[PDB]
């Protein structure tokens, strides 16, 4: 492997997303779940027992055609009814990326915010697994990102990806949330059982650093969280770890307020460098930061090749390619 | 016999594929004659003078607009224009046959239901000008038009987008007991498109109150039929979903109304889709429905030459009036077009409207900004 | 008397919408019953003894290398595996009615058509453990396989994508006058994807000679067909795209090689596409056709206990010394993982090949670099 | 409005597009060109008087269906033949991101290079056109930027749109050839009328200069061309002004030699900002040409908005606004 809201319970991922979506169909009568395999509780586990709980027509399986859940889920959502659609890996997503890119975000504009699509989230497993290969293990967030009108989201633990989901469910606008699955059923951690939201466009500074911020988002948090270990014990270095959380709209503020103190930053991502989300951080922090930056601003991600299977370990940003760039950075 | 999970179907021991019955497609109902005569009196729905004639004035009036603002394009005073011309009829006859409420997803081509619904003329004007009392506010290309109040959801270019999205807004009215249908519809074009699949199949797995209208003129911009599909039309494709089909002459309001309004009885009560495929002539981007009905008006006696041109000059009159009024209007404020991506503009978005202002306050003499708003 | 270009047909003075014919649907053929007698003897086939040991030597040879390769992932020796359990005859059947040459794109569960085309056990494991012998070079997910000697394009994930790749290899074959067929096999569950809409459509449109091969078992992972489709099956689509069709029973190996092998000589000929879905039962991701051939052998008395033992013994033997020596094959160098991305490696993509071996020269004592090549 | 071959004749934009099909047509009985009403000449002109002279087999319609007009070219080019598959507009190419992304630029490398689809070019209209809204003016190179495996290529004029295509045509990889509609009327210039090759992942320095660098492609070279010209003439500002002309695998070495002699960077394009390809350009000539940056580079795009009708003269990246950015880069 490479890396106060009352009463709570230990969670994996996939229960916490579970319990996001039991709250949410519980207090929100207008709210359906679909998509391939919910019915039976998913093939990650993530909808179990809701179809008994709430009933067959509030979570129900689809025919096979992304592109169909996600109009039929806009179309729902255009109703005012709440549809939390599911896509059963982000690999496969892309089917849909007309309905999401010209239909989903461009609804309110295009409209005069005389119809939405706002009460549509998009739920899908996402990142890399081991052994997923090509179409197992994408992390589709930059094609995305380019895209105005919706809100992409990326949760990093149990307690995290609750109340982030809550708050995707809730907002206003259509929202993609990719879970990432080498997490699913990794550790637990507490989380409560009622629902609590946490905020979008919103980073976290998860250990405060004086000489380096590293940045990551999903799995890669915990990554940099050690990359910071090692830098602390190996070169004295003391590193200030974000989450990003939302990949759009980003957390600029919190971002730039790290790098005007630190003066370097490291951005890391599964996903491939090129065209990759850490080239939008890089470039906005060097516009805002630029007479802060002590070395350039550092992008450690996946090559440009699809994702492989056989060579996984070999492709990943993992801890040691992290450390290498971040001891360079800071020797420049 | 066979225990197949599949398909429920007998064991055949000889070879024998299953050929499509092209040449002898589903037939076309009809229930008026060229001449505007019923043809069979069972059939006739006898609509009262009034809604008739709210028939007839809504095809009328539109093909009145269309010719103005037709006009309007060819001169560069609007951007974009394309005309109803041959789907008049499909437009008003099924606009006619569904509830006030029932939610109409487009395609392109829908002024007339619309039109039926009492659109304002002020506000098709408006949208094609993009001005200040356009809901839309400018932003979309003309001839996409859309109005909550009526139902009516705002039309995107991208064909067939709406197909699987009317079929979700039907699953919901089905779980609202809105006693509600969705109507949508599209050319045999856009029935090619891979949205189109999907919205048939799901409207039938998951039993959707709604009527799919598919228009077939004949053709998809330059592309005949015989290169869009091979099958007899979009009609002969619902049986294969599961869905109840039937074929109209797009020519003739009242079986394009009688199909319309059976298959809304239908869908409302049995919570399962219909498809109605009105055949038309292309006729018109930049043997009528109209004439046929006048016949028949003009049989029940129930329209005459003097009420023709009379109509005629109120008809271009109001057109002319909401013409006037348009024109004359200013375009929206430029900060609209930074406003409604997201509910709530992002501190980022609003940045970029503020960089925007600054702009315009030192280089605003080379902006068109003479008729923009504030 | 209708004139639209849209579709051939007559009018009709009565309302009436077409019903689709699901109870009742396509009736499935069959050429021996589950003894393994044949029903109809002008059905018979009378394939050659040598042919017939052929199938029943696939079928069961595929099915002995599954159950070994299925415990290799139970125990984590390979990542992931998917057998071939109650499709032996529909891969197997149809591969023995196509030339070796025609082009085969696969949906997933294609092995067994490699097998009847002799394709190397060795090769087979090389795909699953990602070894130096694979010609995939370890890239792809186990039970992806891919032959260009072979004519089988190589498999991937995504559902439907390669239906309508298939039609334009056999748009491309047939220009090139080929004399060849494409067939391109799909689940039930995947003819929901907007993808096979496009490829039924585009071969009969653009007159291509293809054979969609549908292997409907009922399910697609927990979702079963009255939650996929409603219509009768997938054959029933296959009209209405101007498709001719048959559904076929996919337990009875010489059923699936009739079909298949009278649609290839038509689709050859007439370039046109035929559709064959083909009922099975989902037996086993990580009442038999072997049973009914079984039946049949023991019958022209072609097959007997004692050689059913001795290829049981001789075919596990060499499923297992290609079992072995995939084991102790080496992983392909590291570097591979950035050829073949663009037919020539882009100089900032060898910038990173660069990067990568600069790495494992400092840091290579935290990669498992112990059963990589170089 | 915002902005050694042999014998020659003047071409137009579309013209010179057909040229170059007519060239490929000609010297290569493989190729073959489809799509949407391309058999007539085409919506744009494009393919006029191609069916008559190949033949029917040749230039031929598809049904509507773009996911089916990408699958099939991809199925075309399998076999070996030349593809030329045309989108009718680049904001309707989403339908197809699936079969591009999941399909075309992965099929040589998940197939160990045993099939291909090299032999396939996507051309597509592109880019703004003064009215054309939400769906007629879009501009998607960076969606594709972040796709290991397919080339994407736009030319800013009749001969650098002949020279581009036929090498697209000819290159060994699945290439998106997208052609700025609001050129295909516009001025002609002298284009060959035999067939030539502009190379690939190669910019070209159209004006050399010494104080600032300005990178664009398609018709917003001609803006930056202007700016130039601007900053000469009221600043005394000398501007190198850059045509990327492909987006991905793009020439970083001409950029970075380029911002390596100025020590500043302008980078502009009719696409939104955030995570468009500037993001991707500026955050590699950061990190390679650091100590020379004497101001941060500069991003002067579309708006994070989708693309407004009567708002256009508002959103787009003009002139004035670009002028304005490189004042203040110059003033930093
Ligand atoms: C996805 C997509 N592709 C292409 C177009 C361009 N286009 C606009 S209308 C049209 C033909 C539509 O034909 P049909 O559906 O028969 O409608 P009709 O115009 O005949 O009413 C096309 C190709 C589009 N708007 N959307
Ligand atoms: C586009 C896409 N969506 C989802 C999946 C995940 N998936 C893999 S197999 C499968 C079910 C396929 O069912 P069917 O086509 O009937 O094939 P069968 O497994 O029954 O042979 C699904 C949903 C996928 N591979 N591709
Ligand atoms: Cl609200
Ligand atoms: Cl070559
Ligand atoms: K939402
Ligand atoms: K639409
Ligand atoms: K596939
Ligand atoms: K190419
Ligand atoms: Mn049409
Ligand atoms: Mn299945």
């Amino acid at each position: 492997a490479h890396f106060e809201y009352g009463q709570t319970q230990k969670m994996n991922l996939f229960q916490s997303v579970t319990s996001a979506l039991d709250n949410s169909l519980a207090k929100d009568p207008t709210a359906v779940i679909f998509g391939e395999d919910v019915a039976f509780g998913g093939v990650f586990r993530c909808t179990v027992g809701l179809r008994d709980k709430y009933g067959k027509d509030r979570v129900f399986n689809t025919p096979l055609c992304e592109q169909g859940i996600v109009g039929f889920g806009i179309g729902i959502a255009v109703t005012g009814a709440t549809a939390i659609a599911e896509i059963q890996f982000a690999d496969y997503i892309f089917p849909a990326f007309d309905q999401i890119v010209n239909e989903a975000a461009k609804y309110r504009y295009r409209s005069g915010d005389l119809f939405n699509c706002g009460s549509l989230t998009i739920r899908s497993p996402w990142g890399c697994v081991g052994h997923g290969a090509l179409y197992h293990s994408q992390s589709p967030e930059a094609f995305f990102a380019h895209c105005p009108g919706i809100k992409v989201v990326i949760p990093r633990s149990p307690f995290q990806a609750k109340g982030l989901l809550l708050s995707c469910i809730e907002d206003k606008n259509p929202c993609i949330f990719f879970e990432p699955k080498i997490l699913y059923r990794a550790a637990a951690e507490e989380v409560p059982i009622e629902p609590y939201n946490i905020p979008l466009s919103q980073a976290e500074v998860i250990q405060e650093g004086s000489d380096v911020t590293l940045v990551a988002w999903g799995t890669q948090v915990h990554v940099i969280r050690e990359v910071a270990s090692m830098a602390k014990e190996k070169l004295g270095v003391s590193c200030e770890v974000i989450d990003l959380r939302t990949i759009i709209p980003w957390d600029v503020d919190t971002i730039c307020k790290s790098v005007i103190k630190t003066g370097r930053l490291l951005i890391s991502h599964e996903a491939p460098l090129t065209g990759g989300f850490a080239s939008e951080i890089s470039s906005t922090v060097q516009e805002e930061c630029f007479l802060n930056l002590e070395a350039p601003i550092s992008r450690v991600c996946g090559y440009d090749t699809p994702f492989p299977h056989i060579f996984e370990p070999f492709y990943i940003p993992d801890k040691w390619k992290c450390y290498d760039a971040l001891r360079k950075m800071i020797n420049y | 016999k066979p225990q197949f999970p599949g398909a429920s179907a007998e064991f055949i021991d000889k070879l024998e594929f299953i050929q499509p019955n092209v040449i002898s497609g589903i037939p076309i109902y009809r229930v008026m004659d060229r001449q505007g005569q019923i043809i069979n009196p069972s059939e006739d729905p006898h609509l009262p003078k009034e809604k008739v004639l709210k028939l007839y004035k809504s095809m009328t009036l539109l093909n009145t607009m269309d010719r103005i603002l037709y006009e309007s394009q060819r001169q560069g005073r609007i951007s974009f224009y394309m005309t109803n011309y041959g789907e008049e009829g499909t437009h008003v006859g099924s606009a006619a046959a569904l509830d006030n409420t029932d939610l109409v997803f487009g395609q392109a081509r829908e002024a007339g239901v619309l039109m039926y619904r009492d659109y304002p003329l002020e506000l098709f004007m408006a949208q094609c000008y993009g001005n200040i009392s356009d809901l839309g506010k400018g932003r979309q290309m003309p001839v996409h038009y859309g109005c909550k109040e009526r139902h009516f959801v705002t039309i995107s270019s991208p064909l067939a987008t709406q197909i699987p999205q009317a079929v979700g807004a039907a699953y919901a009215a089905k779980r609202a007991n809105a006693n509600r249908v969705v109507i949508c519809y599209f050319g045999e074009g856009a029935a090619s498109e891979g949205d189109a699949h999907a919205g048939f199949n799901f409207a039938a797995t998951l039993e959707c109150p709604i009527i799919f209208f598919c228009r077939n003129n004949g053709y998809a911009i330059s592309t005949p039929t015989s290169e869009q599909y091979r099958g007899d039309g979009i009609a002969a494709r619902g049986p294969g979903y599961g869905i109840m089909s039937i074929r109209v002459d797009g020519n003739d309001v009242f079986a394009v109304y009688n199909a319309t309004k059976e298959a809304r009885r239908r869908a409302v009560a049995e919570n399962q889709p219909f498809l109605i495929e009105a055949m038309t002539y292309r006729i018109g981007s930049t043997d009528h429905p109209i004439s046929r009905l006048r016949h028949y008006l003009l049989s029940q006696g129930w329209w005459d030459e003097e009420q023709e041109k009379a109509w005629r000059k109120q008809s271009r009159r109001k057109v002319m009036e909401a013409f006037e009024q348009a024109e004359r209007k200013p375009k929206p404020n430029p900060n609209l077009l930074f406003s409604d991506v997201y509910q709530e503009m992002p501190a980022q978005l609003r940045k970029q409207q503020e960089s925007l202002a600054r702009h315009l306050q030192t280089y605003g003499e080379h902006y068109p900004l003479d008729h923009f708003d504030k």
